[PDB]
């Protein structure tokens, strides 16, 4: 998912932004209910073009 | 990219009109039907602190076509309500806007997100029930209806 | 003003968008015609699409 | 600072004066776009004993910005909409009062 | 964390909130389902402007 944030696009305020955010989800525990929420949010971050 | 209009009586071509015009081009198509819409919760998304949320019909439109510049048809624009239970047309105003919709704000997505590349065909039946500042930022072309030659 | 606004920056900005770079030019009484009777607004938007 | 909304038919200049008032200061400027907006909590947050809770879009707009005073256009204020469900218009009164 | 809550801003009847709340945050498990509401707490009160 590095790697993908890293490869497509984008605006360098939006890829700032998201990898604060994953380094916000590398340091909590994995199937917490909130990790799945900072997890959802990347991938339509990563999936729409740039 | 230009936002276009296209008003007149049933049965002329225009709905099938829109992936005529894509297909000679060789841009990607997608549609939006907003006949009946109702909510802004669809032209935006939701905030993602609800638990079933998802951004709105725009972003999911430019996820299914994977470039940057399509060709929209937004179908049925006059039939969209602005009643008690929800005003979509005024959430439109953001969208349609051709000076400032290259910094487009999804709820879901919590960033500006650039939407001023793609080619936007609306079509509609009169012009009376469209608002006043959403007809303003749109083109017209009218199609006229046949004669019998 | 109309006529002040669309001489000093409405025109100019079709011109350059549009590739035609001191090809082509208006005059100001084409310019007035096209004020008074292609167009009902307050403000510059039609005259910015005509 | 002051506190101002500009009236007037659709195709005037209002919008575009933002950015020109911002530049001329030389201030950040960001845009919040209200206008079909119902949820209370674009206005204010949620109180983070919830699960993806966050602050609104004023506390948002000042992190994005960098300063204190910035200029901050609320584009389209008269298209909220105010009912028994859904009232951000009324979470306004609060960041528009000119003393409190 | 503790540099950043002395440097920037703010005044005193937040700042002893957050220190409150960053002397919490340093009795708890790195983990958790309640350290990271501390800490993206701490973080939103850091990055904002005062
Ligand atoms: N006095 C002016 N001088 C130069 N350009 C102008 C002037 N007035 C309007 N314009 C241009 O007119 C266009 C429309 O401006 P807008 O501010 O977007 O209008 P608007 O009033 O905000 O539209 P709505 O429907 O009310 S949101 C912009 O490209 C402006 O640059």
């Amino acid at each position: 998912l590095r790697k993908k944030i890293e490869e497509v696009g984008m605006p360098e305020a939006v890829k700032t932004k998201a990898l604060k955010e994953l380094d916000r989800l590398e340091r909590m525990q994995q199937g917490s209910p909130e990790a799945t929420v900072a997890r959802t949010y990347l991938d339509w971050l990563t999936e729409v073009p740039w | 990219a230009p936002i276009l209009v296209l008003v007149g009586p049933p049965g002329v071509g225009k709905t099938s009109l829109g992936r005529s015009i894509a297909r000679s081009m060789n841009r990607k198509f997608h549609r939006i039907s907003l006949g009946g819409v109702r909510d802004e919760a669809e032209i935006r998304g939701h905030r993602r602190t609800y638990i079933g949320a998802m951004p709105g019909k725009l972003i999911h439109a430019m996820k299914q076509v994977g470039v940057i510049n399509p060709v929209i048809l937004l179908d049925e624009i006059d039939k969209m309500s602005s009643d008690w239970r929800g005003d979509p047309a005024s959430a439109m105003l953001e969208v349609l806007d051709p000076e400032q919709n290259n910094t487009f704000t999804d709820h879901y997505l919590d960033v500006p997100y650039d939407l001023s590349k793609v080619f936007f065909i609306t079509t509609a039946n009169t012009l009376q029930t469209i608002p006043r500042p959403l007809l303003d930022r749109m083109e017209v072309i009218e199609i006229p209806g046949y004669t019998n030659m | 003003e109309k006529q002040a606004i669309a001489r000093q920056y409405l025109w100019p900005k079709q011109v350059r968008e549009s590739g035609m770079e001191g090809r082509i030019e208006v005059t100001d009484a084409a310019i007035l015609r096209v004020i008074s009777e292609y167009t009902r607004e307050a403000g510059v938007r039609g005259l910015e699409r005509e």
